[PDB]
């Protein structure tokens, strides 16, 4: 992986140099960003933590799905709505 | 031959060429190439005016994508100019 | 004019004051404007005039001491107050956005979020309902409602 | 210009009783005169 | 059915370009589109929107003759306006009469 | 010196009218460019001079971007077509003058 | 003319490079001749696909003036079509933001709304300074004039203007002013 | 300020402004005199 | 000594055109003659070449010029192969000048000549009338009568 860091013009480096851990010092704060864990195409409840339906009474096949998605004035579904896919 | 131009019923390869040995034999200044007109230039669609001149006066003008063949329209357009065969001139008497 | 200055010693002198032209073409008008033949020929842009009736610092002067008429002080004020927001007084200050024909204070206008319909629909005021009676040269009137 | 043509007395339409509208349209090369047009 | 009228449509259409292209020429010469066509008419000229576009394209030299004749009428309607009396008619301003 | 529109541009325009007053008279002879407002026209030791042929090939995206920023248009145009328009298309266009 | 039939007609469709400044000018008047020489409304060959629009280069867009109090009462309205993706700016923000905004979309508004509209879009070039590019600068034909008149402020005014305009009124002697 | 399409000055002391493009009503001496034009 | 009815240089004191000042008539008159003389003098010498012509015919204004078509959309009462003189000429103009009529030239003065040949219909045009749920469908279909003429010549005398 090549990351691109952002840096003042005093702060240049000459390229092709080695960097260490003691870059960093003991006591105090960094940022860390990395790609997370990916759980592949995930529901609601997964993903979104949407409290889905009871188990018993009465319910047919629907335990774990999104409810309405949206209103019936609207013919539509707004952009952004929380649906399953890849988390 | 009611509906066509001069070099497109009599073909010519160097108009530039005709034009200064025509000059030289009715004794005037050889032309010299300006550009009157210019736009574009950087783009891919430029256009070019350039005039041919002869004792700092106008003889002919002509249009181009480069100046090299607007000089060569002028050109053309100066030798049909001299040898009468304007696109204005007299239609035929029948 | 006349100046007063502190050195405690406060004393005022009476210093050289402009006189008018000698001779105005309507000498039966009653207020310098109608006197030279100026009624509804002039705007925000005429600062030789408007700096003609205005005080040093900005501000302007009284009607008794003018000699303007009512509608004509109307509409000198509303005149100065459109050249100080167009700018057009650098020299007359008290003590970047470019505007032209400024009714209203630039800080007091709400943004108008809502416009109507188009037969109720909320129009930006320009210019000066004062200046409606000004010369137009022109076969279109003023548009004072944009 | 219907306006002005009114004023002048010219009708209003260039299309109505003037010598545009009333000439012959054309006549015979050697100078005979054509059959009159039916409008 | 389409076909059918279409045919108002087309000659509705031909009219909006010639005018179009009458305003772009008489712009080029400074003038407006109103001034140019009714100064012409008031110049007993009496070339139609169509072939005035087609001179306005392929005779530059004979439109540009047009504006500036259009562009005299203007002004000597309006001289002889200012002067509301019994000046002269102007040379362009006299009108051909037919009996 | 009265002038109805200025006469340097195109041609110069003399407006007449005939005696009788039945028809106008217009002269306009052209205007030409003076050579004061012309402007004049612009003007391996050891081994052969090659001749540099390089085509970088180049995508449907760059390729298009690059022929859209040259002409100042849009990518729809360099965009293909199907087999239907094409075909709809006329290969003998009419052809007057 | 005399000219043979591809130079002829590479003459008569040839794009022109216009130059207009911005520097006390209304934004709709700039675009209201913007959107003419974009759409080759201004040629008397034009026709709706001929495909005959032009180029125009506006400069100094930063210092655009708007008449009336348009800058704290015009409002641009845009849509990020979430749930919640309503804005509304001032001109006086949207200026601030991006100094090309407002003669952009004043051009844009005037354009006509079909499919050649981006083109001509794309043959309109906005400038906030002084500063053009090279090829630009070498490209241009013709500063077209401006449509406003720069009202001269009073210090500009010269000596002879100045005694020249008659002083109208007579202040009293006694006067602070 | 209490808003009020009427504005009445109900003092010697009460003294009518236009700020931001309303009229207000102050009063320094009793201050519930003070009224907003809507 | 400002006259009565000076007004001081403000934006709105003087109309913002140009003021204009029409030449004087008998000067402008002898100019007319000696602008007329020259024209005259170019037409006798014959310094000009492709005439054209803007003509009324046909309720329709043609620019034409020699050796032109011209597509008239009604039959015509001539027989193929013929001669006509085209004689309601609003305007004739060459290079360098052009002559216009109030409304029409003089026919002393230009002489239009083309030639009847062809006399032939028009491609069918279908007339369609067509009303939604009210059964109103009607075709017709009519070919008009043409006739295609030849701009032969276009001669200017000298008449001014
Ligand atoms: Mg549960
Ligand atoms: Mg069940
Ligand atoms: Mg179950
Ligand atoms: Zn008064
Ligand atoms: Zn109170």
């Amino acid at each position: 992986t090549v990351k691109i860091f952002n840096i003042t013009d005093n702060a240049a480096i000459k390229p092709g140099t080695p960097l260490y851990a003691a870059h960093f010092r003991p006591g105090q704060y960094v940022d860390v960003t990395a790609k997370t864990i990916g759980k592949g195409f995930q529901g609601v409840m997964k993903r979104w933590g949407f409290k889905g339906q009871p188990a018993t009474h009465g319910q047919t096949k629907t335990h774990r799905r999104p409810g309405a998605v949206a209103t019936g004035d609207i013919g539509r579904v707004w952009p952004g709505t929380k649906m399953p896919g890849k988390m | 031959m009611t509906g066509k131009e001069l070099f497109e019923m009599w073909k010519i390869i160097n108009p530039m060429g005709l034009l200064v040995e025509e000059l030289k034999k009715r004794n005037v200044s050889a032309p010299e190439s300006r550009l009157t007109r210019q736009s574009g230039g950087t783009t891919a669609l430029p256009l070019y005016f350039v005039g041919l001149y002869c004792d700092k006066k106008l003889i002919a003008e002509g249009p181009g994508e480069t100046v090299l063949v607007a000089e060569e329209e002028a050109a053309r357009v100066a030798l049909r100019k001299l040898y009468g065969f304007t696109e204005n001139r007299r239609p035929w008497n029948y | 004019f006349r100046e007063v200055v502190e050195t405690t010693i406060i004393e005022g002198r009476i210093t050289a004051t402009p006189k008018e032209s000698p001779n105005p073409p309507n000498p039966s008008g009653q207020c310098p404007i109608c006197r030279w033949n100026l009624k509804h020929k002039y705007n925000y842009d005429d600062v030789l005039l408007l700096s003609q009736f205005i005080r040093p610092h900005g501000g302007m002067l009284p009607r008794k001491i003018t000699g303007l008429c009512q509608e004509e002080h109307r509409k000198i004020e509303e005149c100065v107050k459109m050249a100080h927001r167009a700018g057009l007084l650098p020299n007359h200050r008290p003590r970047q956005l470019n505007r032209y024909l400024t009714r209203w204070a630039p800080g007091s206008v709400k943004p108008i979020y809502k416009k109507g319909p188009r037969w109720n629909r909320v129009r930006m005021p320009v210019g000066s309902p004062l200046l409606r009676d000004n010369v137009c040269y022109s076969r279109t009137p003023w548009k004072l409602y944009h | 210009g219907g306006q002005w043509r009114l004023q002048q007395g010219l009708a209003a339409n260039p299309s109505g009783y003037g010598p545009l509208t009333e000439l012959p349209d054309w006549s015979y090369a050697d100078g005979r005169p054509a059959p009159p047009m039916k409008g | 059915v389409k076909c059918t009228k279409a045919r108002y449509l087309k000659k509705k259409n031909m009219r909006t370009l010639w005018i179009n292209r009458i305003t772009a020429a008489s712009q080029e010469h400074g003038l407006k589109y109103p001034a140019l066509i009714g100064n012409l008419v008031k110049c007993q000229v009496e070339l139609n929107r169509k072939v005035l576009a087609d001179l306005a394209i392929y005779e530059p030299k004979t439109f540009k003759s047009l504006a500036a004749l259009a562009s005299r009428r203007r002004h000597e309607g309006f001289a002889a306006a200012l002067g509301d009396g019994k000046e002269p008619e102007g040379i362009f301003s006299r009108v051909v009469q037919y009996h | 010196t009265y002038s109805p529109l200025p006469d340097d541009y195109n041609c110069n325009v003399e407006l007449a009218l005939t005696s009788d007053g039945r028809t106008i008279v217009c002269y306009h002879p052209s205007v030409d460019i003076p050579y004061e407002h012309t402007k004049p026209i612009p003007r391996d030791q050891v081994l052969k001079t090659r001749l540099e042929e390089k085509v970088e090939h180049l995508e449907e995206g760059p390729m298009i971007e690059q022929l859209s920023k040259m002409f100042f248009t849009t990518k729809h145009r360099w965009y293909p077509h199907g087999r239907y328009h094409r075909c709809r298309k006329n290969l003998n266009p009419p052809k007057d003058r | 003319s005399s000219f043979s039939r591809a130079p002829q007609q590479w003459a008569t469709f040839a794009r022109i490079w216009y130059l207009l400044d911005g520097k006390m000018q209304p934004p709709g008047k700039l675009a209201a001749m913007a959107s003419i020489r974009l759409q080759g409304l201004h040629k008397p060959v034009y026709h709706a696909l001929s495909d005959c629009g032009d180029h125009v280069v506006i400069m100094n867009t930063r210092h655009i003036a708007f008449s009336g109090n348009k800058w704290e009462q015009k409002v641009y309205s845009s849509h990020t079509g979430y749930p919640g993706g309503f804005r509304q700016v001032t001109a006086a923000q949207l200026h601030l933001r991006d100094p090309v905004a407002i003669v952009k979309l004043a051009i844009y508004g005037m354009l006509p709304k079909n499919l050649h509209r981006r083109t001509m879009m794309e043959r309109l070039h906005l400038f906030p300074d002084e500063y053009i590019p090279e090829d630009i600068l070498k490209n241009l034909v013709e500063e077209l004039p401006q449509p406003r008149k720069i009202p001269k402020r009073l210090d500009e005014y010269t000596q002879e203007e100045i005694d020249a305009f008659p002083r109208l009124w007579t202040p009293p002697e006694d006067y602070r002013l | 300020f209490k808003n009020k399409t009427v504005l009445k000055k109900r003092c010697k002391d009460c003294y009518l402004v236009k700020r931001r493009g309303r009229w207000y009503v102050y009063c320094k001496t009793h201050p519930r005199h003070k009224q907003r034009q809507m | 000594s400002y006259l009565p009815g000076y007004v001081p240089k403000t934006s709105l004191s003087s109309p913002p055109w140009p003021e204009v000042v029409l030449p004087d008539p008998v000067e402008e008159t002898r100019h007319h003659a000696e602008v007329v003389k020259k024209v005259n003098e170019m037409i006798v010498t014959g310094q000009y070449g492709r005439l054209f012509a803007v003509v009324h015919f046909a309720s329709r204004q043609w620019k034409v010029t020699s050796e032109d078509l011209i597509l008239i959309g009604n039959e015509l009462d001539l027989a193929c192969g013929e001669r006509i003189r085209l004689e309601k000429v609003l305007l004739v103009g060459a290079d360098n000048f052009t002559l216009l009529g109030k409304p029409l030239l003089g026919k002393d003065l230009v002489r239009v000549e083309a030639t009847v040949i062809e006399k032939t219909e028009s491609w069918p045009r279908i007339i369609m009338r067509f009303r939604k749920r009210k059964n109103f469908k009607k075709k017709r279909i009519v070919t008009t009568p043409q006739t295609v003429l030849r701009i032969n010549s276009i001669e200017i005398a000298p008449c001014l």
